[PDB]
RNA sequence: GAUGAUCAGGUAGAUAGGUUUGGAGUGGAAGUGUAGCGAUACAUGGAGCGGACAAAUACUAAUCGAUCGAGGACUUAACC
RNA sequence: GGUUCGUGGUAGGAGAGCGUUCUAAGGGCGGUGAAGUCAGACCGGAAGGACUGGUGGAGCGCUUAGAAGUGAGAAUGCCGGUAUGAGUAGCGAAAGAAGGGUGAGAAUCCCUUCCACCGAAUAUCUAAGGUUUCCUGAGGAAGGCUCGUCCGCUCAGGGUU
RNA sequence: CCGAUAGUGAACCAGUACCGUGAGGGAAAGGUGAAAAGCACCCCGGAAGGGGAGUGAAACAGUUCCUGAAACCGUGUGCCU
RNA sequence: UUAAGUUAGAAAGGGCGCACGGUGGAUGCCUUGGCACUAGGAGCCGAAGAAGGACGGGACUAACACCGAUAUGCUUUGGG
């Protein structure tokens, strides 16, 4: 596994950090490093989401950032990301078996070369 | 026969722009350009808007064709100097060439 | 902890004009540097 | 430490016969008509020259 | 394996990721129920979890391109 | 004009000269191109001197004499310029991420959310000291150890009861 | 007698800038053209900067702009490796 | 064809020569400023407030020069 010039506690943060906006936004632009490290974590979400039942949310809950969504309205309750990753996009990989997301190579970043991607769900 | 474009007195040194314009020298215009937009450096964009502005003068000064245009010559000279100072340990401070370079590129028909 | 710790007093009290003009050797100053026509005495 | 004699004009140029950029990896799309990276997405098109986004 | 390089692969596909099944390892998940005033215990159940290990699987990415690279000097001898 | 004997050389003695600036007198060159500068395969025993051509664009040789701030390769010389080391050391303690925006251009400016750090401080006052750095609007040459649309930077207006 | 490293430290806003608590120390820095006639207009570029066009005797005189050596940096290539 | 032998060519880069540029500010020419003198003049100012300054004054004024709330000038006599 990839340490991306973090420590250990660092770069599980970015994990979830980035696991998360993947989650809520579908389609996120990064370093290729980082969407590498990115897809694994994102595939295990995606694989607990698929599992649906109360042990797995919890275990994707330990992982998943409490960030908010949207705000739906029946009263206006909001959406969190782990509702998204257990009602939204987990039971649309319902009949695919793995391979949940893809990485598009973009090109190099003007302040630093980075090599940047698309990694997107799909 | 032949178009020139300089960029002079551009805030880059020498040795870091003729690294970039030696990739074109020789290269159709369109070539030319692909490369440098595919060249991660800071010079790239620098010696694009050069050479574009020698295919422009070739269109427009000189009605030649820009679908048969070469990069006839392309070099950097030195510009002149800026000398800057940086604080050392120990009272002592160190000269920094913030050096520029004259970038010229000519383009010719074939 | 450097020399030069800045009082705007002392400054004056030390090196000020009133005290250059209180002592013939402090006027001896003055008139040294108007003879070499500083723009800053004192 | 420190350089002994000056290096010469000569020695300086055969250090640097291997200091130079290799040109990029490219080719025209058939889709756009322009030069792109090779396993890039072309952004004449706007998109990946053969998967269409 | 510092980088180059080397080696395994590029859909003529298991090269990597995922997925599924294992394994090591840990040591009995959550939820629920039962007993107990309670701390807790027991059951469900060698459970749950499980980086890098194993095998299967073309789901994701190895698309599409381009570049380089022979046409073989003369003399003599021997066969011929 | 011949003959004879000579002609290695440091310190050093002796001699004859070259060239530089200026002065005088004489005689010249020069916008049909002076000095300077560049180039060349020319001339003299040396120091040196011409010629031709390019550049240059207005002054300068020559002869004889005179006078000197009169000749540089070295002084860890002085001043300036430019190399070499080298695309090398360094980029000054630290947690960021993505989305949205702006813009010619964005890791670096703005906004949002999450994350992280200080918390007898890395918070709030306030003396000293600084002196306009404060606010607003423009800007992006230089400064900012990168970038920059941003800034304690530049330019305008303002602002302290 | 000097002719911009000279001649005053100072040909130029100089005892300035700058350095120093202070006494005090103390620079660098001259030249577009006869005349601004200081480049309308077009083109590439955000600009800078260029290329044309024009002015001019000249712009390779283009607002620091007479001349423009050498070091040093490049491009090209006749012979060699 | 085989064998034995001989010789060419090559440039990643480099060297020498030449050409053309860049940088840089030497040189020449130039002079706004200096240096040394000569002849003449003059050799003091200040409580009637000096030397030297600070702050101001312009339609807009950052600096210089000039001026002092009569402030980028006022009165007068001459010149022009
Ligand atoms: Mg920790
Ligand atoms: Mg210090
Ligand atoms: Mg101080
Ligand atoms: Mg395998
Ligand atoms: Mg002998
Ligand atoms: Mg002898
Ligand atoms: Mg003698
Ligand atoms: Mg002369
Ligand atoms: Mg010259
Ligand atoms: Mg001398
Ligand atoms: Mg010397
Ligand atoms: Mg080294
Ligand atoms: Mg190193
Ligand atoms: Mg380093
Ligand atoms: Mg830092
Ligand atoms: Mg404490
Ligand atoms: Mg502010
Ligand atoms: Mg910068
Ligand atoms: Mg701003
Ligand atoms: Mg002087
Ligand atoms: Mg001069
Ligand atoms: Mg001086
Ligand atoms: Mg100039
Ligand atoms: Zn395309």
């Amino acid at each position: 596994y990839r340490k991306l010039g973090r420590t250990s506690s660092q770069r599980k943060a970015l994990l979830r950090d980035l696991a998360t906006d993947l989650i809520v936004f579908e389609r996120i632009e990064t370093t290729e490093a980082r969407a590498k490290e990115i897809r694994k974590v994102v595939e295990k979400l995606i694989t607990s989401g698929k599992k649906g039942d109360l042990h797995a949310r919890r275990q994707a809950a330990a992982f998943i950032r409490h960030e908010v969504v949207e705000v739906v309205q029946v009263k206006n309750r909001p959406v969190y990301a782990l509702q998204k990753l257990f009602d939204d996009v987990a039971p649309r990989y319902a009949e695919r078996q793995g391979g949940y997301t893809r990485i598009l190579k973009k090109g190099p970043r003007r302040g630093d070369g980075a090599p940047m991607v698309i990694i997107e769900l799909v | 026969t032949s178009a020139k474009a300089v960029a002079k007195t551009v805030r880059i040194a020498p040795r870091k722009a003729r690294i970039v314009i030696d990739l074109i020298r020789g290269k159709q215009v369109g070539e030319a350009i692909a490369i440098l937009k595919y060249t991660p450096r800071s010079a790239s964009p620098i010696i694009e808007k050069v050479l574009k502005s020698a295919i422009a003068n070739a269109e427009h000064n000189y009605d030649l064709d820009i679908n048969n245009l070469v990069v006839e010559e392309a070099f950097v000279d030195e510009g002149p100097t800026l000398k800057r100072f940086r604080p050392r340990a120990q009272g002592r401070a160190s000269a920094i060439n913030k050096r520029t370079s004259h970038i010229t590129v000519v383009v010719s028909e074939v | 902890k450097r020399t030069y710790q800045p009082s705007k007093r002392k400054r004056k009290k030390v090196h000020g004009f009133r005290t250059r003009m209180s002592t013939k050797n402090g006027r001896r100053v003055l008139a040294s540097r108007r003879r070499k026509g500083r723009k800053v005495l004192s | 430490a420190v350089p002994f004699r000056r290096t010469s004009k000569a020695k300086k140029r055969k250090r640097r016969t291997h200091v130079k950029l290799q040109l990029p990896g490219m080719n025209e799309c058939s889709n756009c008509g322009e030069y792109r990276l090779s396993h890039h997405v072309c952004p004449e098109c706007g998109q990946y020259d053969g998967k269409d986004v």
